[PDB]
């Protein structure tokens, strides 16, 4: 069955074309293409950040779009910045440096802990592999089982995060109990050199190569959503778009338009975790309810 | 407006480019200068955008920048050379294939030091108070 | 328009009537502000004083003297592109001119129509409206506002080889079906509705052949291409991003 | 409880006329040996 | 079929509980909720019994 299109793959749409998802609110669109805004064009309702060169900025979006115009400047902390306070995320018992298990030292904390193999995911997969320096996000197809690894503690955090963002310190944190912990969260970095295809290639737009049925099932592998804005139909449990994205199901009646045509949130009729520098993914969502709202097309005066 | 040579703080700077006739400010180095019996056209890449108005940027393009003759010289453009450049939405000139930008009445054109001559003690007056400039217009901006 | 019932006040907003001294010779749809959309081969005449504007048109040759507002034409601006053989680029903007008490044109009875920014927003076979100041069969019948639905067709080098051109145009046709705007009604919206019954200007009456029947489709100039051409001119307008 | 209707799910039944179906129909049907059928469609009371 | 999943969502039905994970172990009922607008005689009831998603109530449905 043919679920690929075979004329969008030719344009190599990514997360920053506008012929097929929504830019985010740091970002306007110019020509079918993202493009960073000015700081000050941000809307001015929202809580101070602070970012990697210890530098405060007013609010969440203002931080994003000078990252924008000028990347590596990352997130870090909720609120004022930190003298001392740093965010740090490394690999540790991996036979390689790609390669090993996930350990997250929060801004907040000293201490630092393992994650949950619950909450882990492609979303915070590639977005964790990006500030490590793989510029290709996490590899779908391998996976890294343990040695028989012998674990004392059992704190863990859960993570959640959307799938476009720089790094870990911007997702949502919190802390949870697992008896025995088994829950071990892995991770397989993609490891690029390039090769020759067979092996059923589905390449993405930034270089990456994942399985068939990776491809146009809602879920964002390549990082950069190369396998989703081609689509006919989905794989998987996703959802499809009129102009042809894969969405994931949990999309639907979320209270955000994720398609351009919005077929998504129609007919919609249908928690003691805790704290831990407190989630941005929301705060994406609120500043996308204060972009320029007006009538058009409506029915009532 | 040769608003320079006096007392060219950055409250001014800051006064003067606010201004809503102002309508977009730019950073741009003078890539090649032809020199015509007509006009005098100032090719130019905008290295980075302040304030963006009517044009919508790329960085790395080129837009030419258009003025009489008789204004040579009292500011004597000289290639591979940057400058600090606001002006106002009345000095469009084209409809968009040939957009060209007029430095007219009131056009600011400061020259901008090159990063090895901003270590020199003679700009570093002027080093610090438009670095200072840039970063207060992109974050903070212009209050309305 | 053949096929189609009579509009009355509440039905088609977006609808907006330009009417030369000779009679009414068009017809454009309003997005909002003091902006019009219409075909750039209509209004190719640059006599921009003597041309008139209505909304909420009605029934011509009466109308209801009470909200039958009009307004001057202030500024025209025509797509420099635009070639008159192949009909390509066949788009144009219309500044409406307002007292200087009141700023921006305030139009409380018609109701502006999005534009759209990415041509995947719609695909063939959807219900789509074109309506307009058109002739049934043949008639003159250039004085009831007559509606009708229709349906994108894809791949249009079928039926107009040479003609048609996919990144600039679209075909809207029924199958089987004689339902075809067609002549009088040039430069009209060809208005498709989504899931949320947001209205958008995906084409305007650009050309066709005669009308026809269900063998040769109205030919539209596609709006989503000049997407760009348009927000340059109206500066970031209405519609998000 | 279970297995059982939501009592909010029960629509009482409250249409109880002593006569209704005051319609008029008129034969339009093409005839087939001089008789007309029109087939009608009708609610029920409760 | 591999609870590594969220729940078949359903077409008429909807789901109760939060269901911040991915991964489920060990007979994790997911009680559906039947949407506004439709009848039947109780929850929905389906089951991840370790290999497959499973219904545990087949002739119990919501109808309009
Ligand atoms: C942000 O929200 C509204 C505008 O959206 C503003 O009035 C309010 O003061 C702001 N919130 C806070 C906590 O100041
Ligand atoms: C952290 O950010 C969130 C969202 O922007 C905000 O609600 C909260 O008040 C912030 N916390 C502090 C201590 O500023
Ligand atoms: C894990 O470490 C803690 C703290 O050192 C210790 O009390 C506990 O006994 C350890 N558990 C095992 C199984 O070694
Ligand atoms: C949809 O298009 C197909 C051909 O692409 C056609 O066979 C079918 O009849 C169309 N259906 C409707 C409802 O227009
Ligand atoms: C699409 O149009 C071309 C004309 O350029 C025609 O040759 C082709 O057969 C059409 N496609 C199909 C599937 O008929
Ligand atoms: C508009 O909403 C109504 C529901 O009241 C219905 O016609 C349909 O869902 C929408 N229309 C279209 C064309 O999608
Ligand atoms: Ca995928
Ligand atoms: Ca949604």
């Amino acid at each position: 069955e043919d679920l690929v299109e075979k004329k969008c793959l030719a344009k190599k749409y990514t997360h920053l074309s506008c012929d097929k998802v929504f830019c985010q609110p740091w970002q306007r669109c110019i020509e079918g293409t993202c493009v960073c805004k000015l700081p000050y064009q941000c809307p001015k309702n929202g809580t101070a950040v602070c970012a990697t060169n210890r530098r405060s900025f007013p609010t969440y979006c203002q931080q994003k779009s000078l990252e924008c115009l000028h990347p590596g400047t990352k997130f870090l902390n909720n609120g004022t910045c930190t003298a001392e306070g740093k965010f740090s995320v490394s690999l540790k018992h991996g036979n390689t440096d790609s390669e090993g298990i996930v350990e997250v030292k929060l801004v907040d904390q000293d201490k630092t802990m393992f994650i949950c193999k619950s909450s882990w995911s492609m979303r915070e997969a590639n977005v964790a592999c990006l500030d490590l320096g793989f510029q290709q996000g996490a590899d779908t197809q391998r996976r890294f089982k343990l040695s028989d690894l012998s674990i004392n503690s059992t704190e863990c955090l859960h993570v959640h995060c959307r799938g476009l963002e720089t790094s870990l310190a911007e997702c949502t944190f919190t802390k949870r109990r697992t008896m025995g912990y088994q829950d071990f969260a892995d991770v397989v970095c993609y490891t690029q050199k390039a090769d020759s295809p067979m092996d059923d290639f589905f390449q993405c737009v930034n270089g990456k190569y994942i399985s068939q049925m990776k491809a146009c099932d809602g879920i964002n592998d390549c990082g950069d959503q190369s396998d989703e804005l081609c689509c006919k139909a989905c794989q998987g449990k996703g959802f499809h778009c009129k102009s042809g994205v894969c969405i994931p199901s949990q999309y639907q009646c979320n209270g955000e338009v994720d398609c351009i045509t919005g077929e998504d949130e129609v007919g919609c009729a249908g928690e003691e975790t805790e704290i831990l520098t407190a989630d941005m993914d929301a705060e994406r969502r609120r500043i996308k309810s204060l972009l320029p709202k007006l009538s058009c097309g409506v029915k009532n005066r | 407006i040769q608003k320079s040579d006096d007392k060219v703080t950055l409250e001014e700077r800051l006064d003067k480019a606010c201004e809503p006739g102002v309508d977009y400010v730019y950073k741009t180095r003078l890539v090649k200068v032809q020199l015509s019996n007509d006009f005098d056209e100032y090719i130019m890449a905008i290295e980075q955008t302040i304030k963006s108005g009517s044009d919508e940027v790329q960085v790395g393009q080129q837009r030419t920048f258009i003025s009489p003759i008789k204004c040579r010289e009292a500011l004597k453009l000289e290639e591979k050379k940057h400058y600090l450049m606001w002006g106002l939405s009345s000095d469009f000139w084209g409809e968009k294939p040939n957009l060209s930008y007029i430095i007219g009445k009131d056009t600011w054109v400061e020259h901008w030091p090159e990063e090895d001559e901003c270590q020199d003690e003679e700009n570093q007056k002027q080093c610090q108070d438009l670095g200072a400039f840039t970063e207060s217009m992109v974050v903070f901006g212009c209050p309305n | 328009i053949v096929g189609g019932k009579r509009a009355q006040l509440g039905d088609l907003p977006w609808q907006v009537a330009i009417k030369d001294a000779s009679g009414i010779t068009c017809g454009g749809i309003y997005i909002g502000g003091c902006w019009i959309l219409t075909a750039a081969h209509c209004l190719r005449a640059s006599k921009t004083h003597r041309y008139q504007i209505w909304t909420t048109v009605v029934d011509w040759i009466h109308p209801d003297l009470k909200r039958i507002v009009i307004e001057y034409v202030d500024r025209i601006i025509f797509h420099e592109n635009y070639n008159a053989g192949t009909y390509q680029n066949d788009i144009a903007l219309i500044e409406m001119k307002k007292d200087g008490n009141k700023k921006d044109c305030e139009l409380p009875r018609s109701i502006p129509a999005c534009v759209p920014w990415s041509p995947y927003l719609f695909q063939p076979n959807d219900t789509c409206i074109v309506s307009g100041w058109g002739r049934e069969k043949d008639n003159e019948r250039v004085f009831s506002l007559q509606w009708g639905e229709v349906k994108l067709i894809s791949n249009c080098s079928k039926f107009y080889g040479n003609r048609f051109y996919e990144k600039e145009m679209e075909c809207a046709g029924t199958y089987d079906g004689s339902i075809d705007a067609c002549k009088g009604d040039s430069g009209g919206p060809l208005v498709c509705m989504d899931a949320n019954n947001v209205t958008y200007v995906w084409g305007v009456v650009s050309w066709g052949e005669n009308c026809g029947k269900p063998e040769f489709p109205g030919v539209y100039t596609k709006v989503a291409n000049y997407f760009d051409w348009i927000s340059y001119h109206v500066g970031r307008p209405f519609i998000s991003q | 409880d279970e297995d059982i209707i939501a009592e909010e799910n029960i629509v009482s039944r409250s249409e109880f006329p002593e006569s209704w179906l005051w319609n008029v129909e008129d034969l339009k049907e093409p005839p087939k040996n001089g008789i007309s059928t029109k087939l009608m469609n009708i609610f029920l009371k409760d | 079929e591999d609870c590594n999943e969220l729940p078949p969502r359903r077409n008429t039905e909807i789901l109760t509980g939060s269901w911040s994970d991915q991964t489920y172990p060990e007979g994790t009922q997911a009680i559906y909720k039947c949407r506004p607008g439709y009848r039947s005689l109780g929850n929905v009831i389906m089951v991840c019994r370790k290999g497959e998603w499973v219904a545990l109530n087949p002739l119990r449905k919501c109808q309009k």
